[PDB]
């Protein structure tokens, strides 16, 4: 059924599986019209597909000419998520295809169950978490990648760098979503902590900086500090 | 005009017969039920004073042969039989009408309501969703599962309604499952209409003998059927006027029929206030509407 945080050690199992959000898939800017109405103009988007044991992430990036007259957007998207994904699955060898799919947002579910009746032995599952994983736009070279593209493309990731050659993949997930829910909640000072030493950098091949051990607990714990410290301003504690 | 002798009564029973009911003491001397209207199917229905468990019943056409009923001591319920000696029958049913031992058919003489509901129902459609070939009449009770119930168990007792699935690979074409999930009219008129009713009368006629068997047995897989049928049609784009016009008029005397006092039980409010508030139908069913929300407010 849901997923939730008794099963949380589900996740790191060795049955395949996958988190996909849609969250950034139909994004907008809002604006007024010569006659002062309000229109919206579409910017590229992504779903983010990922394997939180591996941290393998598929991006597939949906250009703004899907949605050219088309509508209901909001509606599409989540049947064109849905579309994405079930050939995305279609692509993967057998033995890659996941078992479980669990999906950020309920509304995903009757989309993805009617793409998916061809793999009735795939369990499409909602998720009591909430995962911080709109705020993926915030990492530099996804966006960058996303925003650069001219026509649907799909870019792979792996979105732990190299750090599982160093931790388990339940602590990996953990420092990404720590990671994520401090962007989500103040973009710039957490792009701070990352990169305030300019002696760490990332490499080209990676999404975040190599930091050693000692520099991750460091900021770990900054990222939580952030945390609490908006949530003081948030809510006037 | 026909009749159905009862060979005794040694059990006291409610005993129905399509919307009227009557109460019959243990040992009374009661023999059946005359002047039953001849050109509709008919439903008769027992329900025990002493174990109210398993309503049950028997639909029959009086054109296809000569029934009555027996009661078995050992089975312990009043059990639907056919004579096949007419000269007897006709003689039996004559001396019981002589001595006013039979209840008649009460129909007021404006009254359509028996037509009205059975309007599609035929009861050779009946035998094919209540399989028991041997009979003529169709046993229906309380307790029997559809079909769909069980692959969600013995297949000799089970109601073989039409299977209906929205989730289904029946219901969706490959390449169109945004389009065919939202609008379910290629499921209704190609795959249901064309392919398995092949007409609307006969799609009619099982929603109509769901809603009868969910009214009359409180049969739980009967009213899924009947709602589910209801439900494939308003969630169509694209259904013919005079199916939708049809269904009106059909909706419209069940809901006047049924028992208010069963409402809480009979309809689902997920599907009444979808199909007639949200969905691509909700202003085609004009009459229907106008009952639900003067009769069943409190639903809506
Ligand atoms: Cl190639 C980066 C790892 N990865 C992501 C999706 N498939 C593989
Ligand atoms: Cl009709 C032959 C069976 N029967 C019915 C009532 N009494 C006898």
């Amino acid at each position: 059924g849901a997923m939730n945080s008794s099963n949380y050690a589900e996740l790191f199992n060795n049955d395949i599986k996958l988190f996909v959000d849609d969250t950034n898939v139909y994004r907008v800017t809002v604006h007024k019209t010569f006659e002062g109405n309000v229109a919206t103009k579409a910017i590229n988007g992504c779903i983010f597909t990922l394997n939180p044991k591996t941290g393998h992430l598929f991006l597939k990036i949906i250009h703004t000419s899907v949605w050219a007259g088309q509508k209901r957007l909001s509606q599409l998207a989540k049947w064109k998520t849905a579309e994405e994904v079930s050939a995305l699955v279609r692509s993967l060898p057998k033995e890659e295809q996941p078992k479980q799919i669990i999906v950020t947002r309920k509304a995903m579910l009757d989309p993805l169950e009617v793409h998916m009746l061809d793999f009735p032995n795939i369990a499409i599952r909602p998720t009591e978490l909430r995962l911080p994983f709109s705020a993926a736009m915030s990492i530099d070279k996804l966006s960058d990648v996303v925003m650069k593209a001219t026509e649907p493309q799909m870019v792979l990731f792996n979105i732990y760098d190299d750090w599982l050659d160093r931790i388990s993949s339940y602590t990996a997930f953990s420092r990404l979503t720590l990671l994520l829910r401090a962007l989500k909640t103040n973009e710039e000072s957490a792009k701070m902590i990352l990169l305030s030493d300019p002696t760490i950098t990332i490499k080209s091949y990676h999404l975040w900086p190599s930091f050693t051990d000692e520099q991750w607990i460091t900021i770990e714990s900054q990222m939580r500090d952030l945390i609490l410290t908006e949530y003081g301003r948030k809510y006037n504690v | 005009m026909n009749t159905v002798p009862f060979t005794s009564a040694p059990i006291e029973v409610t005993i129905g017969i399509d919307q009227y009911s009557f109460n019959v003491k243990e040992n009374q001397p009661f023999h059946g039920i005359k002047d039953i209207p001849i050109g509709h199917v008919h439903v008769i229905h027992f329900q025990h004073a002493d174990n109210s468990s398993m309503r049950y019943g028997y639909w029959f056409d009086c054109r296809m042969g000569n029934f009555y009923i027996q009661y078995d001591p050992k089975d312990g319920l009043y059990k639907m039989m056919e004579e096949r000696d007419g000269a007897k029958f006709e003689n039996i049913v004559h001396n019981f009408k002589e001595r006013q031992m039979m209840v008649s058919y009460p129909k007021i003489d404006e009254d359509d309501t028996w037509y009205n509901l059975t309007e599609f129902v035929q009861m050779d459609k009946i035998r094919k969703i209540v399989r028991k070939d041997e009979n003529q009449f169709s046993y229906v009770d309380s307790s029997m599962t559809t079909v769909q119930e069980n692959e969600l168990s013995d297949p000799a007792h089970s109601l073989n309604y039409t299977v209906i699935n929205f989730k289904s690979r029946e219901a969706i074409r490959p390449g169109h499952e945004m389009e065919d999930f939202l609008d379910k009219s290629y499921y209704l008129n190609t795959v249901m209409l064309q392919g398995i009713f092949k007409n609307s009368s006969n799609y009619f006629g099982e929603l109509q003998f769901a809603f009868l068997n969910a009214m009359f047995f409180g049969n739980y897989g009967s009213s899924l059927q009947w709602h589910a049928m209801i439900e494939l049609i308003c969630s169509s784009a694209t259904v013919p006027k005079h199916m939708l016009d049809k269904l009106d008029e059909i909706l419209y005397y069940q809901i006047k029929t049924l028992p208010e006092q069963y409402s809480d039980i009979l309809l689902n409010e997920r599907v009444w206030n979808i199909c007639l508030y949200s969905s691509f139908q909700k202003n085609s069913l004009h009459n229907t509407e106008k009952i639900m929300e003067n009769k069943y407010p409190e639903l809506l």
